[PDB]
């Protein structure tokens, strides 16, 4: 599988007039655009190196998109304080993501589009593309606005048709990154704890894209009541790191297994002290 | 026997739920256990005296419960989509083994990202082809109950009233209509054959019946669709002179 | 201890089935128990033993000398035998560990269809289209549908009591317009 | 309104060896809302010129942010992550731990 | 490439 996935947040500001809205769209794990309202000339960015080839002109009208987005949602953040009876001298957030998942054949798998207000649940578009859900009284409103002017069809329409294309030209395009899996560098560390215990602590690092799976085992049995897992983070170069520890009596480290599942692997690891 | 109450029950990630068990009649322990599709029952706890005697390798959000008479509960909080399995109770007497240990048939719990992911079968009956009953002098009728989730249905054939096992298969397991979603809703076929002659009297009535496991009086259903309770759903022919 | 056994075992009708399970660590204080789950069931007990070949009505238990291995043998197996079959290890010591399951052995049972008669047939619906595979011989295999617009299902065999009769079948279907039942099992 | 309290994790991008350079990475996620201050310390001190990642999101609608800067490790300085968020009462500071 | 803008809420 693999996705295209676009995140806009837009926060009011009391007194320093136009809210800042910011979009960053994702191919899998790996950023290419980003856009913000606050910069000095907004335009849309580009954040990898497959969309840095595309012209003026793709440029040109992602930015025209993005601007026409922020003026959209200044009016947005305006009705939703309306709706829920909110003052203007709190600060309030408007969410949205949206995208397209391709299925193994490269066919459109999974589309959606579904927003948030202050961190909750507003309205969603269900799996079938054609009506709604709401959250609540204020998202039945909008609800009932969308349906009159079809826009569920307006968003099925890029769902199905231009989301798949575009991301389907950025896999041909970063093939050579985006369909290449780096495998996990591992190594398990040993930190006394006390005259009895040490920790094994299992690393992977360097891998892409970010699902892993990291699990201890004493004598096969997994032991996951008693391991501290770490959630998944960013090296920061594109690839990512994780790590798992268990507790070991100082005698019985050769009883524990260290076992990793990821794509970039032929076959799962075991690894040990 | 042991008897295990709900036989289904559909949840949302994030709720909760408690399952019930009551020991064979003459045992006094219960011990729990989880069996996700595909996979052999993995054990939870037992309890005896009313209290957990041993645990196996789940959290504490797993929390049980045995009453003064033996019977006994399984409560789960936080749910997760992949706490959805077949949850077993088997009872046995004084925590040993002279009296056998017997297993309930087991609580089908599936936990679901959203109410709106539940679909009822729709159940449709194929009338037997005129080519096989030239051939074969016997007529085969099909069913099928597609679009369903999740996979909580049983069906049954009824000839005149009465449920028929002869001549009678079902799929032993339902196909997902879309193999490469995680949530793909379902279908299942069956087929009854009978003699071309008893297919042949009008008089004869063939009906395929689905019961579906679905929601409850208490989920809020917001969809336009209907809501996808718990429901029996059929279809059915006369015979065709 | 504990107990590994094959993944699965293929058989026809009338045959002695005979399933093995391997228990290297097995100690004084454990016994042997088999239990069978059918679809839609609860593991049920089919026989248990110690040290000595264990014959009862469902089954007969083989365990050597070093009891470190057992064998379950169904003796003239029948469709309704279908069903996982588990080879545990037990701690015979009251309030020891309670039954712990390994992965359990799936058994699949077929009929060597007498007069064998493969054809596909269409059926219409009774208020539609599905096609019908019936009569081929059990060695057939019926694959999955490569067009997501097409579903197969595997097959399944039915039993016609009164006339002691047995047929396998499968079943395609599709929405599509151009959907020919004649190349649908191809 | 929802508040969520802001997770923290120090670290670095490759395992430390004390004189080779390496990047600090300062991981904060699953808060909201959106407006945060991170702060690099080497010795107690703000650390200048630190970059920040794009602001993005998770599924449930938490934010997350990555804070990183050049660093050469050495075997007595002292590296922390200093975050202020409207769902802490005083700033958290986790300082860096490169066994972690 | 980003989705065209729809109705407001
Ligand atoms: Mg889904
Ligand atoms: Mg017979």
């Amino acid at each position: 599988s693999h996705s295209m996935r676009y995140f806009y947040t837009a926060v009011s500001r009391p007194g320093r007039g136009e809210p800042r809205f910011i979009a960053v769209g994702y191919v899998d794990d790996t950023q290419f655009v980003q856009f913000d309202s606050d910069a000095a000339s907004p335009r849309g960015e580009p954040r990898a190196p497959w969309v840095e080839q595309e012209g003026p002109e793709y440029w040109d009208r992602e930015t025209q998109k993005y601007k026409r987005q922020a003026q959209t949602d200044r009016v947005n953040l305006r009705k939703l304080r309306g709706y829920y009876n909110q003052s203007e001298a709190g600060s309030h957030t408007l969410q949205r993501m949206y995208g397209c998942d391709l299925g193994p054949d490269g066919r459109l798998l999974r589309g959606y589009n579904q927003f948030a207000y202050d961190g909750k649940d507003y309205i969603a578009l269900n799996e079938d593309l054609r009506s709604w859900t709401a959250a609540d009284k204020a998202a039945q409103i909008t609800q009932r606005k969308w349906e009159a002017a079809r826009e569920a069809e307006q968003r099925r329409a890029y769902l199905e048709g231009t989301c798949v294309e575009w991301l389907r030209r950025y896999l041909e395009n970063g093939k050579k990154t985006l369909q290449r899996a780096e495998h996990p560098k591992t190594h398990v560390t040993h930190h006394p704890v006390s005259d009895h215990e040490a920790t094994l602590r299992c690393w992977a690092l360097g891998f892409y894209p970010a699902e892993i799976t990291l699990t201890w085992q004493r004598d096969g049995e997994d032991q996951t009541q008693d391991t501290e897992l770490v959630e998944t983070r960013p090296a920061g170069d594109g690839t990512f790191q994780k790590w798992a520890a268990v507790v070991v009596p100082s005698g019985e480290e050769q009883r524990y297994t260290c076992h990793v599942q990821h794509e970039g692997l032929p076959e799962p690891l075991t690894l040990r002290w | 026997g042991v008897t295990q109450s709900p036989t289904h029950l559909i949840k949302t990630r994030g709720q909760q739920v408690t399952l019930r068990c009551s020991p064979k009649s003459g045992h006094d322990t219960v011990s729990w256990y989880q069996q996700a599709l595909g996979q052999g029952p993995q054990f939870i706890f037992q309890y005896y005296e009313e209290e957990e005697r041993q645990r196996g390798n789940f959290p504490d959000r797993f929390s049980g419960h045995q009453f003064p008479n033996y019977s006994s509960e399984l409560n789960v909080n936080a749910l997760l989509l992949g706490d959805s399995a077949l949850y077993l109770c088997a009872s046995s007497l004084g925590e040993g083994r002279v009296d056998g240990y017997t297993f309930g048939s087991g609580t089908r719990l599936t936990v679901v990202e959203d109410l709106r992911n539940v679909f009822p079968p729709e159940v449709a009956v194929f009338e037997p082809s005129e080519a096989e009953i030239s051939h074969t002098q016997k007529a085969t009728l099909v069913c099928l109950a597609t679009g369903f989730y999740p996979d909580h249905v049983e069906l049954s054939w009824w000839v005149n009233g009465k449920e028929v096992h002869s001549g009678v298969c079902t799929d032993p397991q339902p196909l997902k209509e879309q193999p490469a979603l995680n949530d793909s809703r379902y279908a299942l076929s069956s087929r009854l054959r009978v003699s071309a002659t008893f297919w042949q009297n009008p008089r004869n009535h063939f009906r395929c019946q689905v019961q579906f496991y679905g929601l409850s009086e208490n989920d809020e259903w917001t969809q336009d669709r209907a809501k996808p309770v718990t429901q029996i759903v059929s279809a059915e022919a006369w015979g065709r002179a | 201890a504990k107990t590994t056994q094959p993944i699965s075992v293929d058989s026809y009708e009338g045959q002695e089935v005979n399933i093995t399970c391997s228990h290297n660590n097995i100690a004084t204080n454990d016994y042997i128990t088999w239990y069978q789950q059918f679809p839609s069931q609860g593991p049920r007990f089919i026989i248990q033993g110690y040290k000595t070949k264990v014959t009862n009505e469902v089954a007969s238990l083989f365990i050597p000398a070093d009891r470190k291995s057992s064998t379950l043998s169904l003796p003239r197996v029948s469709l309704s035998d279908t069903a996982v079959y588990y080879c545990l290890v037990g701690d015979m010591d009251q309030a020891g560990t309670a039954l712990i399951f390994g992965k359990g052995t799936t058994l699949s049972v077929s009929s060597d269809i007498q007069n064998p008669d493969p054809a596909v047939y269409q059926l219409r619906d009774s208020k539609k289209s599905v096609c019908l595979f019936t009569d081929f011989d059990s060695q057939t295999n019926v694959s999955q549908s490569k067009d997501s617009d097409v579903y197969i299902t595997d097959k399944c065999v039915l039993d016609m009591r009164s006339m002691d009769f047995k047929s396998n079948s499968a079943v395609a279907w599709s929405n599509k317009s151009d959907f020919a039942c004649a190349n649908a099992f191809n | 309104m929802i508040q969520r309290t802001p997770k923290i994790q120090v670290y670095s991008r490759h395992p430390a060896e004390n004189g080779k350079s390496n990047f600090l990475n300062c991981y904060v996620s699953g808060f909201h809302p959106s407006d945060i201050e991170v702060d690099l310390l080497k010795n107690g001190e703000r650390i200048e010129k630190v970059e920040h990642s794009d602001l993005s999101f998770s599924k449930d609608w938490s934010f997350y942010l990555l804070y990183y800067t050049e660093f050469t490790p050495t075997e007595k300085d002292e590296y922390a992550c200093r975050v202020n968020h409207v769902t802490l009462s005083q700033p958290k500071i986790v300082k860096w731990d490169r066994d972690m | 490439g980003a989705d065209g803008v729809g109705k407001s809420l």
